RNA sequence: ACUCUGGUUUCUCUUCAGAUCGCAUAAAUCUUUCGCCUUUUACUAAAGAUUUCCGUGGAGAGGAACAACUCUGAGUC
């Protein structure tokens, strides 16, 4: 069936070492702050559509908030405007920055940094000091307001109570390989799970769904750009009613008796649909 | 092409995936079969 | 200056409905108090040193210090509050009298020409021709009859009609001082209550917005109560022993139309409807005009209501598969008798109103004795005139009504549209198509 | 599951406590691992957490806690029976934090959360010093312990450095902010407990302890507990805590006792399955079935450290052993909320706490039913118990002994004061306990007090709630079309009831403000308006910051205004108040209710006042709060101090007033140091009309704030923009473009990210997190408080060169256009008159 | 021209014949914010490695910050480790350099 | 008026009406003192003319008001929408570039005190553009010369009737453009099914005189 | 430490779809608008509602294949 596969963290370590190249380094959400498809999705259901974003028909005409008439309060002779309330504004708060908002979605506000470092070295131990974590205050203070216990006095401790986990390496070899592991992408974060189809791994998916390829032609921000509007037209509409009673029309075909079963080769089966088809 | 060519390898013609673009061609020939399959049936019946 | 109680009590500046005095000379109600709030900073700016309290409407005597009324401007209190007990109510049922408003204007109890929204005038023409019943201006006016029936936290119901009830008392109390009303909070409170159904928004039906606002009035008072039976229900209640028949669809032949008999399908079986309101439909509009071809009017006799006695017991007819029998006979007749004509209906395409007559006379009947030869022992004062009559005008989508009320005992027969307040004879009533008629049995 | 409600007659047994926390995700992972602790029934999916404090679809949806959400249950105890916890958890929001004020006054205890990895935070900062500031017991977290463990991987030694530097911090933020002997925190000392609120994994020392006896001897937990907590040191040959340090290598008792255990276990289950070999389990004595360990590293881990650490018993011990019970604790409450003392018979009666005493609830919480129809007040219950059915009279904030009017008379309905279930099974509640009063919340706002009709004539309520954060953004609300005004305005009112922090005002101009704190705050009371409240489409307008006025020089010449009757006139001068006064006394330092000789003594010792001027009569704006402080300096020698005796409340409504109103834009005034110079007026009572002080003395206050030099002011908002180091120098550009200044910039102990503390101004600052975030490309995140408020540059009326209408003036101009925009908008003239 | 085009957004704001390929008319990305136009890279410090782009030219595009950084504050015993990997790295590089082009 | 019909919830604005076609900066300042004027003279009007003899329905009329607040007034005059704008009020970097608007004068100051803009009304266009569509309707057997002859006298009057607003309006160019391309592809189809690559210009440009259909058009058509 | 505990691979068959059926994504018809427009094949481009289509899960059933090896909890153990 090849259907579910339960594999070990080792396997997981090295194909994400091979991986590295196809897949970004991206580990927090905040990355795609303003590019995942909740953005897109009150995007589209607007007019206004972000830099980074791509350009959509109204799903309306909108006439009635197309241009507004002055009114008391709307006029621009009151209305300060120290900074341009541009399209990031918009999507960020869309309830707020924008006048008969209707139909929108919501956006998720914010996720904790991701504070992880990425190991560079495998000989040196996982449980390191990097250099790049900042240095703490390793200050003396002698004062003692903090509270202190007798000297010498109590705390009789039985020798047979040892520290819970001993004679058990504190950092091994797979630490640092697992908690590498621990903050990947969807693929490799999960230890064994399902398969899914070779026509439905989009590789390059990852790819377009990043902020920008920065420092490219114009070109280029056209295409990543139309190829996000089909993406996010195929995302939203995504539902299925096909409650299906499973019959498999194939499978009936390959038991009916005017065709047979074989194997052969891949470059066989091309050559002779070639010749049925012609 | 931009990412295959976005260093060292030459601005040439050698870009090799065409995994990106097989899975699409595969998704529209998937949506499209049912079309053919039906005319391919109306004309093996006898009401064309 | 000016009287805008009419308008929903709220704040001017704090938009709450807690502790709101009103500006006596400004006009402007607001919910601060006479010292360091709203209502100190709009005495202090609009010099006006007397302001009404929320609830006891007590005139600042002094700008900030107290809160004292003076009897002598009482006018409008007796207008914001109305106090006519059922003694006051006899001499507020005896309308003959000149009862000129603080104004000059017309009283006119229960059939006030009060200003009606610009949509859904429909609505306000039902309320006031419901006003204009001297019984409902009485009930309205026991507040604590009113307030002896508990409102539930949970529906809004209640103080709806509360609010309702409170602005129908003072319209026809004799206090009022402006003959136009604003609707402005009525409005409000039948669209919130009845869940936005006949809203003032848009025009509605008139008989579909008397229905409601009769469901409405009996939930106000029926209830969980031991008095299960509504006042306003049971004034107009009614019941009908439609002894209705599921009688054999027409494409059944002879053969399965005995089959069915004898299998009791077309047996009478008593409906024992409520019928609140009697509907009346109108018969088949001319489609040639045969007399005039310009207009054929085909006026409908007055017995065709009456006609519900027999004729409605022979309705043989329904829309599903089954012809239904209705067989409908009328048992009891409510002493308040609400004919809807129902001209509006809805064809194929469109919906369109019969233009025939109504050609209605205004005297004594004798439906409830034809319905239930018995039942006249039990109905003497069989002899109901015709109250108050709406008719629509214009054309379906655009249209407006227009009604005459005559007060109980004087009989003043008068329209009850603003510009034409006092219109007795009946200039053609019955030429035009009568929305609704409202009678008594008296 | 009747002994939740045995447990709440026990006064004793009670623990109210509200949560605080740097982001809504910390607290309210903490709140849903109580709740499936308590609740077997509901289990947190893989995927996602439960987050059962997120009552909201819009904190669901956009991720960040909205509204309070007052829910826990009984809990057990280590050493103890089960108490009923009852907590109220707070959104992690610094604008949103204004909620938790409301929690203040729900609970007399703060179980403060610090993120490991993060450390301290403006939002926790902030919130430890209000807590401070309100007199209630704190209990620091240390939350996310599994982020040292796991996201940063540091060593053991270096994450319990950091540890130790994140508690030095705190302790060292409580004992500036406030001198209570009380401010030692520590796990020796118990105010403490490592909670990663991930995996389930909370303990203190006392729980490592206990955890230590049970696997294995009889050790006492409490002893050991003391001595492992500190960096005392443990001797293996004596086998001991050693202070000494004997042992050349050896590491400190918490590190080598309590974190190392829990890094090998981590490391064991992250690193492999082999690792956490079934060898491994049994060692730790545990034996998880096989469907266990074929689920994923998270929830694998998990579910090992759920196993491991019990149910969250040193929270509940540490809780107990510091947070006192509701009969100990409304003492000082009852000193603090109370404006009537705790030395009257009810308030003594309520120090008591008297379940059978008279009946005083104090309810500031404000919740919506599901329907959205009506309300219910979420409150304490200070004294007496409280019946469905019982009518009582709910005196508002604004109730006073001067009108009884203030208050109205009400039915209590279902009482639904149990919430983990949200259920509506409670009849009556007893004193101290939480009570979600049904049917009262028409009557009142916010922060009103319900008391028995007839028990008691003279109970008053107690104080009005205040915050610590000041709304200044502020945003007009307009309907569609006006055919359904009141309709929204009925949400506007449902508005103003659900969130006490926002403000709506029924401006001159027509125009309804709604003002709050933050921009994400209004968006959210917009989505709430919108979605729940009215469902009309609502048309807004552009953000705009309420600007105050202020003064530089002194006036002129003075300005005197002529009463109507015989022409009774008051002179007076106007002078910008000394600098740095202003804060002080908005920081409640000095009251107006002082003693004269006190105030007197503050203003020789502090500021150096003249003893004759602080004699003198003392206003300080409204509610004694107000900067803009006013002085009677009118000379004794004049015959007028009776009529100015007689005449004190007049000028002091007056002058309250006028701050409240000012000449420029109508707004705030702030820092403007009024002196009454002098007053002629006839001694006839006739001629001291009430109504002809007041007007005289607004105008006074105006001409004088034209005569001295005016200035606006603009509200500049505290942020503390953390980053990654690469963008801290982008992030000052940042600041660059928006007009910010950078106040400091530090890195963060023991993380690799980096804080910058910017003041940035309130009228740049709508956006300014946007364009951080987006800028660094998703990376820096900020947070922004107002701070305080600075004086823009130029003169508001000095006749400058108009702005064009779509284009940002120059900096001389700005002062002159704010207030010509804002005198517009709120609908007063325009034009500024020197002679008006 | 930057405020001139502040100018007119702000204005904005409120005031069959077959095709081979796609066209460079539908390009949003022009935003004259020079903030919002140049957004900084997020190179994580030193960990931001994208897929297509070139490992070695990345390292090479690198801003070099962290790396400066972590080379100032790494200890001696942390450089000279530091050196050694680099030098294995070096060799390695030379050891596959040699196989191409041989 | 508000003592006749009170405006409590300020909806006299709801439903009021501007010309959409005028820009947003310059159609109408829907100010709320602004709407009561306007709404109170309408009133005045409406009950100065009994409502039997005759009547005044404001959802079929227009009014514009000139203030502190409102700098502009719009008439639609003999259809053809002109807003007229004094200089005294607005410069607006005023200058002497296009045809589109007049320049009007005081008898006493002989200076350019206000410029009126104008343009083809909405309704006009309208109107145009059904002739246009009856004209290409009777095209089933018509002759082409008649066919193109009824353009011309179209496009004429039109031309003849309002070309400065013809010129000023944007909206009108590109729809007598449109209609023009319309009647030039079907003169094409009646010559042959197919449509022609090139369609050379010259067959629809010679006079009659010379043999053609020679259709008078506004258009630019590069030969 | 004692007794019962009892498979997973598979092949098909029949149902029900909750569950991002699927961490992928097509097509057809109809419907309203937009560019429309020169008739259908068609379009442009979005919305709305279906359908087919690639697939999948749950659940049940029937044979083959490891059915004898038990896994495992219960059985005071
Ligand atoms: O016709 P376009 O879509 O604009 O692209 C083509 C072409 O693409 P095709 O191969 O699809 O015809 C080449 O692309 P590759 O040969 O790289 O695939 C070529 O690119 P190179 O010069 O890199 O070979 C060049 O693009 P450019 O010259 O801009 O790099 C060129 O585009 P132009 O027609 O615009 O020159």
């Amino acid at each position: 069936t090849y259907q579910r596969w339960q594999f070990t963290l080792p396997m997981m370590s090295t194909l994400y070492r091979l991986a590295n190249q196809l897949l970004t380094d991206l580990v927090d959400d905040n990355y795609f702050y303003l590019f995942d498809l909740k953005a897109f999705f009150t995007s589209k259901a607007l007019n206004m559509a972000i830099p980074g974003g791509p350009k959509f028909e109204p799903l309306v005409r909108d006439i009635n908030l197309q241009d507004e008439d002055w009114n008391e309060f709307n006029d621009i002779n009151k209305i300060i405007i120290r900074q341009p309330i541009r399209t990031e504004y918009k999507i960020a708060f869309p309830y707020l920055y924008n006048n008969l908002p209707h139909h929108v979605h919501l956006t998720w506000y914010h996720t904790p940094n991701v504070v992880f470092i990425k190991t560079e070295d495998p000989d040196l131990p996982a449980f390191y000091f990097d250099p790049l974590i900042n240095p703490i205050s390793h200050r003396h203070s002698v004062k003692s307001q903090e509270p202190l216990p007798d000297d010498d006095e109590e705390f009789e401790l039985p020798e047979f109570v040892e520290p819970f986990l001993k004679d058990t390496p504190l950092y091994t070899d797979n630490t640092a390989n697992g908690i590498a592991l621990l903050w990947a992408p969807r693929p490799f974060n999960l230890r064994s799970g399902r398969t899914r189809r070779a026509l439905d791994i989009p590789l390059v998916k990852n790819w377009y769904r990043e902020h920008c390829p920065a420092g490219q032609p114009v070109k280029v921000r056209v295409s990543y750009q139309k190829l996000l509007k089909y993406y996010v037209l195929n995302a939203l509409k995504h539902r299925p009613p096909k409650a299906q009673k499973k019959r498999y029309l194939f499978r009936s075909f390959k038991a009916t008796k005017f065709f047979q079963s074989t194997k052969l080769d891949w470059v066989e089966v091309g050559l002779q649909v070639c010749r049925q088809g012609y | 092409y931009y990412r295959f060519n976005t260093g060292p390898v030459g601005k040439g013609p050698g870009c090799g995936f065409w995994a990106a673009g097989w899975r699409v061609w595969l998704f529209f020939m998937r949506g499209i079969t049912p079309l053919l399959e039906r005319w391919l049936g109306n004309l093996l019946a006898r009401q064309f | 200056s000016v009287l805008d109680f009419d308008f929903e009590k709220l704040c001017s500046i704090s938009l709450s409905h807690i502790n709101a005095y009103a500006c006596l000379v400004c006009g402007k109600y607001f919910q601060g108090r006479g010292l360091k709030s709203h209502a100190y900073i709009h005495s202090v700016q609009f010099s006006h040193h007397v302001f009404l309290n929320l609830h006891t409407l007590k005139f600042y005597c002094l700008p900030d210090n107290y809160e004292i009324i003076d009897s002598s401007l009482e006018d409008i209190t007796y207008v914001l509050k109305p106090t006519f007990t059922k003694q006051q109510i006899a001499n507020l049922d005896k309308q003959a009298k000149l009862s000129r408003a603080y104004d000059g204007t017309t009283y006119l109890p229960g059939i006030v020409g009060l200003n009606n929204i610009k949509a859904n005038d429909y609505a306000n023409a039902v309320l006031q021709a419901l006003s204009n019943v001297p019984p409902l201006r009485n009930y309205f006016l026991e507040e604590d009859n009113y307030k002896n029936i508990k409102r539930p936290p949970g529906d809004i119901m209640f103080l709806l009609v509360q609010r309702f009830g409170e602005l129908m008392r003072k319209l026809w109390n004799p206090r009022n001082f402006k003959a136009h009303v604003s609707p402005h909070e009525m409005l409000q409170a039948v669209v919130l209550c009845s869940k936005k159904t006949f809203q003032i928004t848009k025009q509605g039906d008139g008989v579909d917005f008397l229905s409601w606002f009769l469901n409405a009035l009996h939930s106000a008072l029926g209830g969980t109560k031991k008095k299960k039976k509504t006042i306003v229900t049971d004034v107009f209640q009614g019941s009908m022993r439609i002894f209705t028949k599921k009688l054999p669809h027409p494409d059944l032949p002879a053969e399965e139309k005995e089959q069915l008999l004898h299998n009791d399908e077309y047996q009478e079986t008593m409906v024992e409807s409520t019928f609140m309101y009697l509907t009346l439909d109108l018969p088949t509009a001319p489609l040639y005009k045969d007399e005039k071809e310009q207009l054929i009017i085909p006026q409908v006799p007055l017995f065709n209501i009456l006609a519900k006695f027999n004729g409605i017991t022979e309705k043989e007819y329904k829309t599903y598969k089954e012809n239904f029998l209705k067989r409908f006979q009328l048992t009891k007749l409510p002493p308040y008798l609400i004919f809807c004509i129902k001209r509006f209906t809805k064809n194929n395409f469109f919906v369109e109103k019969n233009p025939t007559i109504v050609n209605f006379p205004i005297t004594n009947v004798d439906l409830r004795e034809y319905l239930s030869e018995e039942v006249q022992a039990v109905h003497k004062n069989t002899t109901y005139d015709l109250i108050a009559n709406i008719v629509h005008d214009g054309k379906p989508s655009e249209g407006s009504y227009r009604i005459h009320v005559l007060h109980h005992g004087t009989g003043k027969w008068y329209e009850l549209q603003d510009l034409q307040v006092t219109d007795i004879l009946p200039q053609m009533i019955t030429l035009s198509e009568a929305y609704i008629q409202i009678w008594k049995r008296r | 599951m009747d002994f939740l409600a045995d447990l709440m007659d026990n006064s004793e047994l009670i623990r109210n406590v509200t949560l605080c926390g740097h982001l809504h995700h910390g607290k309210t992972c903490f709140v849903d691992c109580l709740i499936e602790q308590t609740h077997p029934e509901i289990r947190k999916r893989y995927d996602q957490d439960l987050c059962y404090t997120d009552i909201l679809f819009t904190e669901q949806e956009r991720g960040v806690g909205i509204k309070s959400t007052p829910v826990t249950v009984v809990l057990p105890d280590t050493k103890g029976k089960s108490y009923l916890f009852n907590i109220m958890d707070t959104p992690g929001h610094v604008n949103f934090s204004d909620e938790v004020t409301a929690g203040l006054r729900i609970s007399d205890g703060v179980v403060l959360f610090i993120d490991a990895a993060e450390g301290v935070m403006l939002n926790t900062e902030r919130l430890i010093k209000h807590a401070v500031q309100e007199r209630l017991a704190v209990t620091v977290c240390i939350n996310k312990i599994d982020r040292l463990i796991l996201e940063l991987k540091l060593p053991p030694t270096d994450a319990y450095y950091k540890l130790r530097h994140i508690v030095d911090e705190v302790n060292g933020l409580i004992s500036m902010y406030s001198t209570d002997e009380n401010l030692i925190l520590s796990p020796l000392l118990g105010n403490v407990c490592f909670s990663s609120s991930q995996y389930s994994i909370c303990f203190t020392l006392g729980s490592f302890a206990k955890i230590y006896a049970d696997t294995f001897g009889d050790i006492n937990y409490q002893e050991f507990a003391k001595r492992l907590w500190g960096d005392i040191y443990f001797n293996p040959k004596t086998r001991k805590f050693t202070k000494k340090a004997p042992t050349s290598s050896s590491q400190r008792s918490f590190v080598e006792f309590i974190l190392e255990p829990l890094y090998k276990i981590l490391a064991q289950v992250v690193g492999d399955v082999d690792t956490s070999l079934p060898r491994t389990l049994d060692e730790l004595g545990i034996h998880l079935t096989k469907e266990e360990l074929k689920l994923n590293i998270r929830p694998l881990l998990r579910l090992v450290c759920k196993k491991f650490f019990g149910e969250f018993t040193g929270f509940v011990d540490m809780c107990v052993q510091h947070i006192p019970s509701p009969k100990v604790g409304a003492k000082p409450k009852i000193e603090h909320t109370y404006t009537g003392g705790v030395d009257s018979d009810l308030g003594e009666a309520m120090s008591d706490c008297d379940p059978d005493g008279p009946l005083m609830c104090h309810t500031t919480k404000m919740y919506s039913t599901d329907d959205g129809v009506q309300f219910h007040a979420f409150g304490r219950v200070l004294s007496g118990t409280i019946h469905a059915g019982q009518p009582v009279k709910v005196l508002g904030e604004n109730y006073t002994l001067e009108d009884e009017e203030d208050s109205q008379i009400c039915t209590v309905g279902r009482l639904w004061i149990s919430v983990a279930r949200y259920h509506i099974e409670v009849n009556r509640v007893p004193a101290g306990n939480w009570v979600l009063i049904e049917g009262v919340d028409q009557p009142i706002v916010k922060t009103a007090t319900i008391t028995e009709p007839r028990g008691n004539e003279e109970a008053q309520i107690f104080r009005p709630l205040k915050f610590n954060t000041t709304s200044v953004i502020k945003i007009a609300v307009e309907p569609v079309n006006p055919s359904e005004l009141p309709k929204m305005l009925d949400g506007l009112r449902k508005v103003n009831k659900s969130y006490p922090s926002l403000t709506t005002k029924v401006e001159e101009s027509g125009e309804h403000v709604i003002l709050g704190t933050g921009e994400l705050y209004l968006d959210c009371v917009m989505h709430d308006l919108r979605k729940m409240y009215s469902e009309i489409d609502i048309k807004v307008a552009d953000p705009v910051v309420t600007f105050c006025e202020t003064v530089v020089e002194t006036s002129s010449l003075k300005c005197f205004a002529e009463t109507p009757n015989k022409k009774n006139k008051i002179t007076m001068i106007a002078e910008p108040l000394e600098k740095g006064l202003a804060e002080d006394i908005e920081n409640e330092v000095v009251q107006i209710t002082w003693n004269r000789k006190k105030l007197g003594e503050f203003f020789q010792t502090k500021y150096d006042w003249d003893l004759l001027a602080a004699r003198s009569i003392w206003a300080f704006g409204p509610d004694a709060t107000g900067p803009n402080i006013l002085v009677d300096d009118t000379l004794p020698s004049e015959v007028d101090k009776a009529l100015l005796g007689s005449v004190k409340d007049s000028i002091v409504q007056g002058f309250q007033w006028g701050t409240r109103e000012g000449p420029l834009c109508d707004e705030l005034i702030r820092n403007v140091k009024f002196k009454i110079l002098d007053a002629v007026v006839a001694q006839e009572p006739l001629h001291r009309g009430g109504g002809q002080i007041i007007p005289t003395a607004r105008r006074v206050v105006y001409s004088a704030f034209l005569m001295a030099t005016p200035r606006l002011m603009e509200p500049y908002y505290f942020v503390e923009v953390q980053a990654p180091a690469d963008c801290v120098s982008a992030v000052y550009t940042v600041l660059a473009r928006r007009r910010g200044h950078v106040t400091q910039d530090a890195p963060i102990p023991g993380s690799p990210l980096y804080t910058i503390k910017a003041f940035i101004p309130a009228i740049d600052s709508f956006g300014f997190e946007t364009d951080l975030r987006t800028h660094t490309q998703g990376q820096a995140f900020s947070l922004s408080v107002f701070h305080h408020w600075q004086i823009v540059p130029g003169d508001p009326l000095d006749k400058s060169i108009v702005i064009r209408p779509l284009e940002p003036q120059p900096a001389p101009h700005l002062a002159r256009e704010f207030m010509i925009k804002t005198r517009r908008r709120k609908g007063l003239s325009e034009d500024v008159s020197i002679s008006k | 021209k930057d405020k001139s085009k502040e100018l007119h957004a702000i204005k904005e704001r409120y005031l069959r014949k077959f095709v081979f390929e796609w066209d460079a008319s539908e390009d949003t990305s022009i935003d004259y914010n020079p903030l919002y136009k140049e957004r900084h890279q997020v190179q994580l410090l030193g960990r931001g490695f994208i897929a297509g782009i070139d490992l070695k030219q990345q390292k090479r595009e690198q801003s070099r910050f962290y790396g400066d950084l972590m080379e100032k504050r790494r200890t001696l015993e942390e450089k000279e480790q530091e050196e050694a990997r680099l030098r294995k790295l070096r060799k390695k590089e030379a050891k596959q350099r040699w196989d191409d082009r041989h | 008026y508000l003592t006749e019909h009170p405006d409590p919830n300020n909806e006299n604005i709801v439903g009021y009406n501007n010309k959409k076609c005028w820009p947003r900066d310059a159609r109408m300042r829907l100010m709320k003192h602004d709407v009561n004027l306007g709404r109170a003279v309408f009133w005045d009007i409406k009950n100065r003319l009994p409502r039997s003899v005759t009547t005044v329905q404001w959802e079929n009329s227009f009014v514009s008001v000139y203030s502190k607040d409102n700098p502009n007034l719009l008439f639609n005059m003999c259809g053809f929408e002109c807003r007229i704008l004094p200089k005294c009020r607005t410069s607006y970097e005023e200058f002497t570039h296009k045809d589109g608007v007049w320049n009007l004068q005081n008898e006493v100051t002989k200076e350019r005190t206000a410029q009126c803009f104008l343009r083809v009304d909405d309704e006009s266009m309208q109107r145009f553009h059904n002739r246009v569509r009856q004209i290409l309707m009777a095209s089933g057997s018509t002759t082409f010369t008649k066919i193109v002859n009824k353009w011309n006298t179209a496009l004429i009057g039109l031309m003849t009737y309002f070309r400065e607003a013809v010129v000023n309006t944007q909206e009108l160019l590109d729809l007598l453009v449109k209609c023009e391309n319309k009647i030039q592809t079907r003169i094409k189809i009646g010559l042959n099914s197919k449509m022609p690559s090139r369609f050379p210009p010259v067959v629809f440009y010679t006079p009659k005189e010379l043999g053609g259909l020679g259709m008078l058009s506004m258009g630019h058509v590069l030969i």
